[PDB]
């Protein structure tokens, strides 16, 4: 494929993850209650990596579950590749976007350099697709002003897709807003995942944060709806809150 | 003389309901018992299973299974249960190696080729194939690693056949002294030795009664009772109580709901997609007001 | 009732959370908005005489 | 007191009925005898308290 | 009290790193059990005496 | 005076029957033992039960 020469590009910006990261544990109704649960979460007010398209995207490692997210309006980013080495060498999880059918693949891919789809047309992502395992395809379809939350996991064979798609009227910055992420889908892949990367279609920029294994208070409300949470181990008023199994202390 | 809170005997249930989603399609068993080819251990096949009635009776008609295994679910309380999610891992292996696959085994197929995990949910079954994959002066067309860097993670599909550095040799992933080729095949011949003939092997895995079921036993379904304290089973999940009418807004993922002490607090029935609460025969206790005996026995 | 001024303000301060003395079997029923914490001791076995 | 049977007191579940629909007496009265001694005790202990 | 975190409660060992060191966790969880339901009994007893 | 691999026999032979007591199999590569005996047999196939 082509290679990329001409870059705009800046040191890696960071910002504070924080009210973000918090997904429905699991699929059971609950509601105006408050449970404890310990799995990976996103840190409460971590650092949280950011980029920008240039005015290309790098490859991350991935540990342990990731979160990603970003701000969008004219659906630039379309879709993510997880590996080990990314070469056809290995299966790889694929999710791509061409603005007709979402895919989802673990073929071994011989990946492009730069990824880029379409300005309006050259779907030119990889070069490579042999011995492949799955495939997924969905039916046909068609300031930021649209916000995308993702958390993608890999536990015991599992890629577990939680998701969230929100509109918004922001742009300097990730919003201070509170919302939780439904899990959206479960494949079972039995890869072993280590690094990936992002897939642009040529403003734009995105956040990739990291899980860690945190315990966390989940308050469902009558609707059962996750409304508010609290982090475990954050800070010694948390700690209050977790070990008080509250939201309010005296 | 006095009152006494005296225990609760007074109601018991009577007849029971049951209450299925409302499939009549068959299963695809043949496709996985009954398969022209199975896949080989290293890339062994992981098949979703869906829209189905679980009968296992036409195995019955034909088969005849060496191993039945089930993990969580004794299997005759198999047929009264409904499955949130089904995969069948179909592969095929050496007949040693069948006790290999089972939780916290160990062995060339439980560390290199397969892996279950410590939790695992579903049941084993494996039946010799020496007389159908077997054929005379082998049969290399079934294969395993026999050598990783490493032990691998429960499901988890390793078909890569780069060259494995045994020794500090570097070998640049050509084959060479000290650094071999991982995969390796199996000579199964008719006449071998027993723990040499090859075994097909599928596992059921799956996880109860916390989601939606699209696949269930083969148990009818009945009409439903309300306001009165039966025996009911939806979904598998059983259970005795009150059925009454309820307002609840479940999300399309969520398929049963809970209270404070996380007991089911109402169910969505499958066939008519509406929600009902329940609640207990014997509720309200029950004192007795009674002068001592020796004096009178009215209460 | 025979309370007094006093004993008025004495009850009307401390919070009884027990819904009062009495609650139905179809106060329960109806309530099955809001999932009361003593309709829930109630189904359990739990009571409050 | 209502809060301890969520527990699973080292069970499968903490619902009878799902462990009595999965499993069959052999060892599922194992199951259940676990449970059965974890509510007793968090009665036992509820009644000490009281 | 603190004599009791020697007991075994039945189990292979009072030590909780070599019984996770030697099993794994379908069977290493019974006796986890065993000793988690034994030093909280010894716990709760503890506290009522006090 | 040993390092135990048992992955020789991985290489080249193939168990019948592997029971462990007390040890669960997957637990022993990261374990060391104060003594080693190995009680060396044949006997009657059936009698692999006893
Ligand atoms: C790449 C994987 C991918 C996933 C996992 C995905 C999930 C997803 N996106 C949806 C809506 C949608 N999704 C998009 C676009 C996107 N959403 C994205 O995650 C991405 C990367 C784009 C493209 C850049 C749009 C435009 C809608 C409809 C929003 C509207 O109603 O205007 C829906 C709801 C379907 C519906 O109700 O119509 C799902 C399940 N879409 C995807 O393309
Ligand atoms: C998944 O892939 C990673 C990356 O290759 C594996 O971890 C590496 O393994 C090699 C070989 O043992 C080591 O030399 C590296 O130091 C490891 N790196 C890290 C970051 O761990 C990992 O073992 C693979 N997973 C499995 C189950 O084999
Ligand atoms: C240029 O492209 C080739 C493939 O055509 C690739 O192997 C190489 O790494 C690329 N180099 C850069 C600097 O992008
Ligand atoms: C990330 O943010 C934290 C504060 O949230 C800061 O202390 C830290 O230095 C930042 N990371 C880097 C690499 O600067
Ligand atoms: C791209 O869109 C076309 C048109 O709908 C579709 O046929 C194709 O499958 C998409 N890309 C991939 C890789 O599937
Ligand atoms: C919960 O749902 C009801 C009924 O649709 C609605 O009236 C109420 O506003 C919802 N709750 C919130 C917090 O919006
Ligand atoms: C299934 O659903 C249909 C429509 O909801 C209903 O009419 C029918 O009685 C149900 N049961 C069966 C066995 O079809
Ligand atoms: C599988 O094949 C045998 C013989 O080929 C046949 O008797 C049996 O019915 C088949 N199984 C099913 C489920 O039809
Ligand atoms: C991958 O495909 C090639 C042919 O394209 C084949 O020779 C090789 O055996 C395959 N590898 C696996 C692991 O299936
Ligand atoms: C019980 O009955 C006996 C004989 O009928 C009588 O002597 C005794 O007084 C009675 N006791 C009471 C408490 O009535």
């Amino acid at each position: 494929c082509v290679n990329l020469t001409t870059r705009t590009q800046l040191p890696p910006a960071y910002t504070n993850s924080f009210t973000r990261g918090v997904y429905y544990p699991d699929k059971v109704f609950r509601s105006s209650v408050l449970h404890s649960t310990q799995d990976l979460f996103l840190p409460f007010f971590s650092n949280v990596t950011w980029f920008h398209a240039i005015h290309d995207n790098p490859v991350l490692p991935f540990n342990d579950g990731v979160y990603f997210a970003s701000t969008e309006k004219s659906n630039i980013i379309r879709g993510w590749i997880f590996g080990t080495t990314l070469d056809s060498k290995t299966q790889s999880l694929l999710i791509v976007n061409n603005a007709t059918n979402v895919v989802i693949k673990v073929c071994e891919f011989q990946f492009c350099n730069d990824p880029f789809l379409g300005m309006e047309s050259e779907f030119r992502v990889y070069s490579s697709a042999n011995n492949c395992t799955f495939e997924y395809v969905s039916q046909p379809f068609l300031n930021f002003k649209n916000l995308r939350e993702f958390v993608f996991k890999n536990i015991d064979g599992y890629f577990k897709i939680y998701s969230k798609h929100t509109p918004i009227n922001l742009v300097r910055d990730l919003p201070q807003g509170f919302s939780a992420l439904e899990p959206l889908v479960d494949l079972p892949i039995g890869i072993n995942i280590t690094r990936f990367q992002t897939l642009l279609a040529l403003a734009a920029a995105y956040y990739v944060g990291y899980l860690q294994p945190r315990t966390f208070l989940l308050k469902y409300n009558e609707n059962g709806t996750i409304t508010d949470a609290v982090d475990c181990a954050l800070d010694p008023l948390s700690e209050t809150k977790c070990t008080l199994k509250s939201f309010t202390v005296e | 003389k006095g009152i006494y809170q005296t225990s609760n005997f007074r109601v018991q249930p009577t007849e029971s309901i049951v209450r299925f989603p409302n499939i009549t399609n068959l299963c695809p068993f043949g496709e996985v018992f009954n398969a022209t080819r199975f896949a080989s251990v290293y890339a062994w096949n992981r098949k979703r299973i869906s829209n189905c009635v679980a009968d296992y009776s036409v195995l019955y008609n034909s088969a005849s299974f060496s191993t039945f295994k089930c993990y969580g679910v004794c299997p005759t309380k198999l047929n009264d249960l409904c499955f949130t999610n089904v995969y069948a891992d179909s592969f095929v292996i050496r007949g040693d190696e069948v006790r290999q696959i089972a939780p916290g085994q160990t062995g060339k197929i439980a560390d290199y080729n397969y892996k279950l995990p410590d939790d695992f949910t579903g049941c084993v079954i494996a039946w010799n194939s020496n007389n159908l994959d077997s054929k005379v002066g082998g049969n290399y067309n079934y294969l395993y690693r026999l050598f990783r860097k490493s032990n691998l993670k429960p499901f988890e599909r390793d078909i890569s056949t780069e060259i494995y550095q045994a020794g500090s040799t570097p070998c640049n992933g050509v084959e060479g002294f000290n650094c071999y080729f991982p995969l390796q095949s199996y000579g199964f011949q008719p006449t071998n030795g027993v723990g040499y003939q090859p075994y097909r092997v599928v596992v059921l895995s799956f996880e109860l009664l916390h989601a939606p079921a699209t696949v269930c036993g083969p148990k009818k379904s009945t009409n439903l009772v309300k306001n009165k304290c039966v025996n009911f089973n939806f979904n598998g999940l059983t259970g005795t109580g009150v059925l009454t009418e309820s307002n609840k807004k479940f999300l399309p993922f969520q398929q049963f709901g809970r209270d404070i002490a996380d007991t089911t607090d109402a169910v969505r029935d499958p066939q008519t997609l509406e929600i009902l609460d329940i609640t207990p025969c014997s509720f309200g206790g029950v004192s007795v007001i009674t002068p001592g005996t020796n004096t009178s026995n009215q209460v | 009732s025979k309370r007094s001024f006093i004993e008025d303000l004495l009850f009307n301060k401390v919070t009884l959370a027990d819904a009062g003395f009495i609650k139905q079997y179809g106060d329960c029923l109806g309530d099955i908005a809001a999932r009361d914490l003593i309709c829930a001791q109630k189904f359990n076995g739990l009571t409050v005489l | 007191l209502v809060k301890q049977l969520s527990s699973n007191f080292g069970a499968i579940s903490s619902v009878l009925n799902d462990i009595l629909s999965r499993l069959c007496p052999p060892e599922a009265e194992v199951q259940i005898d676990r449970l059965i001694t974890g509510r007793l005790q968090s009665l036992q202990t509820y009644v000490t308290q009281q």
